[PDB]
């Protein structure tokens, strides 16, 4: 068993920005893991590409996964529209970690968020299932168009997304 | 403030 990497490759209205890979913990939360990592290969027949990060704040978080509104209302599951959260063994100790966005207790479904600093206030609230194993670089580049508020100043989309192992 | 909603994102 090896956990499995996916990858997006990001791209600023319309231009690609580059690729940035992402270690899935299928061992602690396999879950979660594998609703991840099959929205990246759309396997189900709907997923993450062509997708936007539809809210960016700096030294925060890229919020994305809305892939029915892309508005930030939308986005289901694999298993369903929303699932349970699976367990908050890992923290949202610094830089680079993947974490799911919800509305409260077990509200699951497919937003995600990458975090560009440590956030302890969310942890027990959100799941963590994976980190950015490369292209760091790419999520500090992308906080260069978000704002306090979250909008973003260009569209940021995830131009093409898939399993690499 | 800083959280990651889905449907009310609040302050």
């Amino acid at each position: 068993m090896v956990n499995p990497t996916v990858f997006f490759d990001i791209a600023v209205d319309g231009e690609p920005l580059g690729r940035v890979s992402f270690e899935l913990f299928a061992d602690k939360v396999p879950k979660t893991a594998e609703n991840f990592r099959a929205l990246s290969t759309g396997e189900k027949g709907f997923g993450y590409k062509g997708s936007c990060f539809h809210r960016i704040i700096p030294g925060f978080m890229c919020q994305g996964g809305d892939f029915t509104r892309h508005n930030g209302t939308g986005g289901k599951s694999i298993y369903g529209e929303k699932f349970e959260d699976e367990n908050f063994i890992l923290k949202h100790t610094g830089p680079g970690i993947l974490s799911m966005a919800n509305a409260g207790p077990n509200t699951n479904g497919s937003q995600f968020f990458i975090c560009t600093a440590k956030t302890e206030w969310l942890d027990g609230k959100h799941v963590v299932f994976g980190k950015v194993k490369e292209g760091m670089n790419i999520v500090e580049a992308m906080e260069r168009f978000g704002s306090r508020n979250g909008k973003t100043s260009k569209k940021i989309t995830i131009a093409d997304c898939g399993q690499l192992e | 403030x800083l959280l990651v909603t889905v449907g009310l994102v609040l302050a």
